[PDB]
Parts: structure tokens; sequence; C-alpha cells
RNA sequence: AAUCGUACCGCAAACCAACACAGGUUAGUUAUUGUAAAGGCUGUAUAAAACCAGGAUAAAGGAACUCGGCAAAAUAGGUUAUGUUUUCG
């Protein structure tokens, strides 16, 4: 079994297309798997729940291993310790979305702006061209 | 003031500074280093040069039980030393000394060259030898309340934040009190030094071992024990022939391990050495010379101590002997044999407890190190092998490391029959049949050992034991039978 | 590659401030033969921006940059645009143009004007004497000469350790916490293996 | 003060004070029950689902 | 909030700065298992006795853990 | 290792107010120097009445207004040699 997954719908992902079960519409981190388009059930399930926002260093993650050594052997402050691990824990699939989305807007604006640059270009060209005409037919 | 776009620089100097306390990966430092390199003030340049060598081991600790290490990792880490250290010398002519320290230990820690480096630390080192050597020179100070002109180009005090700083009192009757600084310059400049900047690297050093051979005075704190291992090495590595700089070395290093044991009262407990204590304060640190009370803290999640040791410990022991039997020529003989029987007590003293044998802990890399340095040297001594042996675990290591620590234990003249029983039990647990004998692998070696080598093996851990003289045993008994 | 007015005599900056167009007809003819004949002006001057309007006003400070850089003293913006023109050839057309430029430098804390002492608000404002720049090898967070930063230094250091105990006293914690937020996504991750790329080719 | 909020919902109260088993602990809340089984009501009480 | 009244737990990564080596040492030339052979057969068989030692030694003990002044 | 929750709304046109109600509704997180990343949202067709509501400007005078400085306006901030009163703070 693989520890993370790898194979996404990633017009899915951004929203551009629809989804396995379009009643859905914004999936929690265990239910993205079965929300893909590209879902297959001879893939292995993975071992560890993911979101397609996170990156692939995050295989080599083991948290509830550190939990246990930070364990309070006091059971009413163990139990508050708990809770707010797992508050850690579900923060951060929403901080690599948000990481996402505004790394992919840097992305489409620098792109944008270079298409707007040569587009210009060619309407400069093309005009000095037909000043050149204008000059040459006049002799 | 810093709204807007800034038509010169893409990066808002106090935003930079966040992004580089918030390392945690070496992805992370190659995008904050491939986009911004060309915009860091001294400050920050130096800062990402000392964690980058933390990153790399952090990455390779990250790996879990039955994954490995992706194979493009290492060479990003040295690509992005690369880039950092050209960067290093555009701004070295505005750097602090405690900055030139950073940039100049990442480089040498990594075993990266680099000639750039080298020459700018050459010159460098030429102006601070006849500074800081000085008798009449004053310690670093981090209390500057308005800068000059010159010190608003190192980048400390472009800060939105209060600037931490030491608040202790500097001492006012101190010899020398940046010699610590000297040393660790000169050995990086030798490890950084490279092919074409050699011949620079060498002349810079052979001035400063003049200058230190020509000096009638002694540091008032003496030189740590480090940084007596970092300049003997700089010396050694550079080729630097100068026997009145090389014995005053030796000397120093005399003197504070005799002053280690002379303030020592064995009542108390083991020998341990002393340390400076750095805890974290309102404005800045502090250091103390001794330890604190554990404490709870309101605000703070972690009150312990950054200990920096100043005596000598088993670590630094196993690199000045390197060092001498490197030098051997150039020191006198009759201060090796008294470096050498110092060293022996030091370490029979610090795992003693009362009247009563307390081993303290010791690994086989390090065992390794300081026997070798001993053969080098030929010094037999069984004061300082005894301890080292009652402190080594002995059951992670292969067939032949133990067989070789036999030889060496009768070689001493090693006299405990409990260090014979627990190396005799642990090999006999790793000789297996099957008609063939098999040795086992380990830490102390790489693979296996099958047919004749598991005998010699066996054949030369029975030599060592019959010469040691120990009763018939059942571990014994089935080595002999099986070879 | 820049470009001459119609006069022949200087460059066009890219600002809002020019008023004055790129000669670009495939002959050299003089102004007064062709403005008042009543042909369309278009098809002998451009009066529109380059297509790389930003990245050329961004080349432009950092060489307006590199030179005060290069100074000791503070000097006025006739003798910038000179320099500048000296060392590089033909680029910069007028001072209104590179005035501009040093305003962004100063109100990002790139460089510095060293101005005068009056003894009237009035003298002050109807002086003429021209100003004098300077530019900080690194930027800094305070404004003014390396002097003046070096006091409001003192100030301000002087006034964070004051706040830091007076929150000790309160019970408050002398300096603020925050969360570390994770700002590493797979994005992020296809940048870098990206930027080593380029880096290689 | 607008009035007129004076019902704020919760599932553990609205059982606990009129559920059936509270209607069963005591002798009144048996004969409400009687009285409601007479007049011949579908729904017993809040608590009551299939 | 986003103001904390103490340091956050330590949940996120934390990168160690204790017991770094980068001290130099010496080669791995080492004696040939040849040479070791000679060197033993030339130990004169002295017949001393064994020390004293107590009847139960203690297991090693850790060491304490050493940082840099580079901060 | 079984069992129950997992769709959608949740400062709201979906919950409490008879309503698609300018009211009420707990906790956790995020960008931003003088500003502000991500994300989210969107109004039948005109105009040169009286009058009403919420703003702006105003010559000379400056409380003459009125039960009443109601409302509106106003250098509003910081450091002071000296003096007064104190339960001495
Ligand atoms: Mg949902
Ligand atoms: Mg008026
Ligand atoms: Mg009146």
């Amino acid at each position: 079994r693989p520890i993370m997954h790898k194979n996404w719908d990633w017009e899915f992902v951004v929203g551009a297309k629809a989804g396995r079960k379009p009643a859905i519409q914004r999936p929690k981190p265990h239910q993205w798997y079965y929300c893909n388009p590209k879902y297959s059930a001879e893939d292995p399930l993975p071992t560890k729940i993911f979101p397609p926002h996170a990156p692939p260093t995050a295989e080599s993650l083991d948290d509830w291993a550190k939990f246990r050594k930070l364990c309070p052997k006091d059971p009413v402050e163990a139990k508050k310790f708990r809770k707010h691990f797992v508050r850690f824990l579900n923060q951060r699939n929403y901080d690599w979305r948000t990481a996402f989305e505004r790394g992919l807007a840097k992305e489409v604006a620098v792109a944008k702006a270079a298409q707007r640059a040569e587009d210009e270009t060619k309407r400069q060209e093309a005009w000095h061209a037909y000043r050149t005409a204008v000059f040459e037919s006049a002799l | 003031f810093h709204t807007g776009v800034n038509l010169v620089q893409p990066i808002d100097t106090s935003k930079l500074t966040r992004q580089i306390k918030k390392l945690t990966l070496l992805h992370e430092a190659a995008l904050t280093v491939l986009q911004y390199s060309n915009y860091c003030n001294p400050e920050q340049a130096t800062e990402i040069l000392r964690r980058l060598p933390f990153l790399m081991r952090h990455e390779e600790s990250r790996v879990l039980k039955g994954q490995t290490l992706d194979p493009k990792l290492p060479p990003m880490f040295h690509g992005l030393l690369h880039v950092m250290g050209d960067r290093f010398v555009q701004v070295f002519s505005d750097c602090n000394l405690r900055q030139i320290e950073r940039g100049a230990w990442a480089l040498a820690a990594a075993r990266h060259q680099h000639d750039g480096v080298a020459l700018a630390l050459s010159e460098k080192l030429k102006q601070l030898t006849q500074e800081l050597l000085d008798l009449n020179a004053k310690p670093f100070n981090t209390r500057v309340t308005k800068p000059t002109p010159e010190q608003l180009n190192s980048g400390i005090f472009a800060s939105r934040v209060l600037v931490p700083e030491s608040v202790n009192q500097l001492p006012v009757k101190a010899v020398l009190p940046e010699f610590n600084a000297l040393a660790g310059i000169a050995w990086a400049l030798a490890t950084v030094a490279g092919e074409h900047s050699a011949a620079a690297a060498k002349a810079a050093l052979e001035q400063l071992a003049e200058k230190f051979g020509a000096l009638q005075v002694d540091p008032k704190p003496l030189p740590d024990a480090d940084s007596l291992c970092r300049l003997a090495w700089a010396f050694a590595k550079a080729g630097v022939h100068n026997p009145a700089a090389v014995d005053k070395l030796f000397h120093l290093a005399e003197e504070r391990l005799k002053s280690q044991l002379q303030a020592h009262d064995p009542a108390s407990g083991p020998l341990r050495p002393r340390c400076t204590y750095r805890y974290k304060t309102v404005r800045g640190w502090v250091d103390q010379h001794f330890p604190r009370k554990p404490r709870d803290s309101s605000y703070l999640g972690d009150t312990a101590p950054k200990i920096i040791p100043r005596d000598f410990e088993i670590d630094s022991l196993g690199s000045l002997l390197s060092a001498a039997a490197l030098l051997r020529d150039q020191v006198p003989v009759e201060r090796l044999q008294t470096i050498l029987n110092l060293a022996a007590q030091h370490t029979a003293a610090s795992s003693v407890a009362g009247g009563a044998l307390q081993p303290l802990m010791v690994t086989y890399e390090e065992v390794t190190r300081v026997l070798a340095a001993c053969e080098q040297l030929g010094f037999r001594s069984s004061t300082l092998v005894t301890p080292l042996l009652h402190g080594l675990p002995m059951a992670a290591l292969s067939a032949e490391a133990l067989s070789q620590l036999a030889a060496a234990a009768t070689l001493h003249h090693v006299r405990s029959r409990t260090v014979y029983l627990r190396i005799v039990r642990a090999f006999n647990a790793k000789l297996s049949v099957s008609p063939t004998l098999v040795a086992g692998a380990g830490i102390g070696a790489e693979g296996k050992k099958e047919g004749e080598a598991a005998a010699a093996l066996g054949a030369q851990l029975l030599l060592a034991v019959t010469k040691a003289g120990l009763p018939a045993n059942a571990s014994v008994s089935r080595i002999a039978s099986l070879v | 590659r820049p470009a001459l007015t119609p006069s022949f005599s200087r460059v066009s900056d890219p600002w809002t401030g020019e008023k004055e167009a790129k000669y670009a007809a495939p002959y050299r003819i003089p102004e007064e033969v062709w403005k008042n004949s009543g042909a369309p002006k278009i098809l002998f001057q451009d009066p529109w921006n380059s297509p790389d309007y930003d990245e050329v006003r961004k080349k432009h400070a950092v060489l307006v940059h590199d030179y005060l850089k290069q100074q000791s003293q503070p000097i006025n913006v006739q003798t910038i645009l000179e320099g500048v023109n000296k060392t590089h050839g033909l680029v910069l057309g007028t001072i209104e143009y590179v005035t501009s430029l040093l305003e962004n430098m100063l109100w990002h804390d790139m460089a510095y004007v060293v101005k005068p002492v009056f003894s009237s608000p009035r003298k002050a404002k109807l002086s003429k004497i021209p100003l004098l720049y300077g530019a900080n090898k690194y930027q800094q967070v305070f404004r003014g000469t390396p002097k003046e930063v070096a006091e409001r230094y003192e100030a301000a250091r002087a006034k964070h350790i004051k706040v830091a105990f007076t929150r000790l006293r309160t019970s408050k914690t002398p300096q603020p916490f925050r969360r570390r937020t994770d700002e590493y996504s797979h994005v992020q991750a296809s940048q870098s293996a990206l930027g080593l790329a380029a880096a290689a080719a | 003060m607008k009035r007129g909020m004076t019902y704020q919902p919760s599932r553990k109260k609205r059982i606990n004070k009129h559920g059936m088993e509270k209607r069963l602990g005591t002798e009144d809340g048996r004969l409400t029950i009687l009285r409601r089984l007479e007049k011949g009501r579908w729904r017993l009480t809040v608590d009551m689902f299939r | 909030a986003k103001r904390l009244l103490r340091e956050a737990p330590p949940f996120t990564e934390q990168v160690d700065e204790k017991n770094f080596d980068d001290k130099d040492y010496l080669g791995a030339g080492a004696m040939s298992n040849e040479q070791l052979r000679k060197e033993l057969e030339k130990v004169e068989p002295g017949e001393a006795k064994w020390d004293e030692e107590s009847p139960l030694i203690p297991p090693p003990q850790p060491r304490q853990y050493r940082n840099k002044g580079h901060q």
C-alpha cells in the first residue's frame, strides 16, 4: 500500500470539472478520494488521508508517535491536550489549500502578463510595416 | 512607508527576514535562496549559512523505518552552499567579527571548498592577527545604542522589533579576550582553502604562527578545548612549520587539563567539564557559570539551557591527540608524555563516583578514534582503555569488532574479568553454524564473514583470551570447538 | 533601445510626465516641415508606451541607485543625470524623470535627501537651491541620513525595552507570540523543481 | 428590547423535560398519558417515533 | 486568537541543534590482521592476578547534551 | 477490527423572531507600516418641482437664539519654570 495518492484529476480539483459525486460541493479530507473522477477499485487504498493539496514531503510525517511522548499524565490535562492536537491536525489541511490557491494565482498573473506583452509587440510591428509602405509608395 | 511597488528591490527587507526565521526543510530554503539571494544584507546572508548544515541533518532523520532518503537532496544541499558562498564574498567587506564566524563555520562544517571565500578570509586573518593578539585588546561588545555609519552596513539595525543582545558585564581585566574567535577562523580558512587559494592561505597562517610563538602572555580565560583543537589542525592541514608556536599551543592544553583536575573534589562525584549555561532573557540571553534549578515559566515553552562546554571531553581528546600525531616532529617528547598521562587521568576520574566504578557511556566510533591516535603515538595504558570498555555497549557490534576489541584489551594489559566475559559472550552469540561458520554483521563492520574469514576471527579472539589468562568458560569452549 | 524626440536632442522617458513623443519615421525630417503640413502625426511619431514599460522603469532605477552607491558624498540631480549617461550612454533625457525615480527610493528608504535649514517656513517654501541625494548600501527601516537613522534607532531601542518590561509587570508576555502557518504545498514543490532547471540551464 | 424569542431549542432539554421516561416516573405523569389515550391522540409524547 | 498568551506546543517541525559533530580525526589506516597476530604472540605470558571489582557494576550512563556558541 | 455521526444551510433568502424581517446567534483560524494575499458579492427607465431626510460650503456680526449653548463648531496632543488645595497618594 502507498502512503499518498498521486493520480488526481486536476480539472476537478481546481473546480472547472464536476466530480464523481456532484451532490458533494466541498469534499472533506476523507471524501476527496472517492469524489475523484479517476477513482478505481483496483488501486490500493493509501494508508493515510491527505488532500490533493498536500506536498509530497508529507510522506515522512509521524504525528501520533510524537503526541504520545508529549502526553500529560493527568487525565484532565490529557483530554484538553488531545483536543488541541486534533485541532492542529485539521487546520493543517486548510493551510495547504490556502498556499495552493495563492501559489497558483501568482503563476497565472505572470503568464497573463507575458501574453499581454507579446500581443502589443505584434500590433506595433504590424503598424510599422504599414507606415513604411506609405513612404515607399509616395517615393 | 514601505507600501507600493519598489522599483529597486523585489522583496521588502522585513518580509525576507520573516521567511529566513521560518525555515524547516531544504525545499523551503531553496525557494528563498534561489529567488532573493542578491538582496540579502550581511545579517541575512550569514543567518542562512548557519542553518543549512542543520537542515541537511534534519532531513536525513525524517526518513521512516522502511523508507530511504530522496537522492535529489544532497546535490541540492551543495548547490545552495555554492550560491550563498558567492553572496558571502560580495558582502564580506561589511560583516562583523561574529558574522564572519558564522559564514566561515558553515562552509567548513559542510566541507565545501570555495576559492573566493578562502581569498577573502586570508586578508581578514592577516588584519585580525595583529589586532586580536595585542595585549591591549577589548572584548566584542553587543550593547550598541547609536551605531556608526559603518555599523549600519551590517544590517543588524534594520529591524522593526527589539534586537536581542547579551546582558553580561564584559570583563575589564581580560587578556586576549577574543582568542577563540581567531582560532575558529583560522581552522575554517585551512578547510575551505582550495587548489588556487592554498598558497595564500598558507602564507596567512604562517604569519599567525610566528606572531603566536612570539608572545609572552597567556589569555586570562584559557582557550577552550574546542578552540585549541581547531588551531592545532589549522597548522596540521596547512603544513605550517613552527616548533615554537606548536609547543606553546600544547602548553596551554596541558595547563587547562591540570586546572580541571586540581579544582575537582572526588567526594562530589565523577569529574565533569566546566560549561557556559546560556538562558533566554527579556532583552536577550545571559551566560552563567552554573546551572539554574528547573523552572516553570508562564510564557516560555522551554526553559532549558544551551550548554557550551569549555573543558576537555573524550570527544575533544580524540581530536587533539590526532593533531599531535600529525605534528609529532614539532612537539618535544616530554610535553607529549605529560599530555598523554593527563588524558588517562581525565578519563579515569570521569567514570568514578565515590569508591565505586560508574561507567560513562561511549560509542564505538569514539573508542576507535582514541585508540587509533594511541597506536600512532605508541602509547600503551590500561587506565585509559578500561574506562572506555565498561561504557561501551556490546549488543549491536559485529563479530569482527568484538575480535578486535579483545585483541586491543590484551595488548594494553587490561585486567578485568567482566570486560573479557562481556566480549566473549557477545561474540559467541554472533557465531552461528550453517556446515559453514557464519559471523554476523553489525555496526562495527560492513557485511558478513563466512568460511575461513569467520575462522580467522575466532582464532584471533582465542589467542587474545589465552594470553589474557581467563579461566575456561562455556562461551570460549564452544568457540574453540567450532574453530 | 532609447529613442529620440522629434527635435533629435534627447531621449523620451517612460513616465506619465513625458509630453514628447518618439520619432519613428523611416526618414529624418525637421519638425516644422511636417507638423504644420496637416498630415496625420502618427505617420511620424509613436505617442504610446513600449510593451516593456514596467521592466524598463525598474532597470533605470537600478542604474541610478548603483551610481549613487559609488558616490562618496550627496550630489544634485543634474550630476546624477550626467554621470549615468556618461557611464552607459544616452539613456536618460530629463531631470524630472530622475526625480520621480528618486521619490520612489525615498519612500521605501533606499535613498535619502539632505535638506537645508531655513529661519522661517516661508523662506523654506520659496527657496530654489537644488537638493542633494544619497543612497543606502542596504535597505533600512528609518528615514533620513545615517546620522538621523542612528538617532531614530536609539529612541526606538529605548521604547522597545520600556514596553517589554511594562508588559512583564502587568502580567503580560514580554514578547508577542503567534502560531507558525504552513506555506509549503504541492505548488511550491513544483516551483522549486522549475527553479533548479532554470538555474542548471 | 425586542420580545418574542422565548423559545431556544435544545434537544437534550426537550427529552428530559417532556420525554416518555419522565412522564412514566410520577403518578401525575402516568395520569396525563391515560388522558391522552382516552382522547385518542395519535402521538402521545414529543419523544415518540417509529 | 492571533495573539497567544504563551508559546504554542511543539507540534510543527522541530530542528535539533544538539550534538553536532564537526571535529577532525585520523584515517582508517589500521594494522593488518597478521601484524596483530604477531603482536599477540610477542606478548609475554605474565602470571598476574585480576583486579578486585565490585560484585555488581552498573550499566553505562548516558552523557548530557552539548551545544555550540555560534548563536 | 463492532456500533452511531459525515449531503446542504450555519452573521444567515435554510437557525430564534407569523415573512426572503435593517433585530438576536457560541468557539477556532487567515492577508495588511501610511495598507491589505486568497476568497466572496452585484442595482426596472429618466430628470433643471414644492416639501422632507442625511451631508458640504458661506460675506459682515458671534448666543443678540432658546425654558435651557438643544444641535452644530472649535489646536484637539505632549514637556514646563512658578502658585494653590490635600486624607500627602
Ligand atoms: Mg460537507
Ligand atoms: Mg458665516
Ligand atoms: Mg438671551
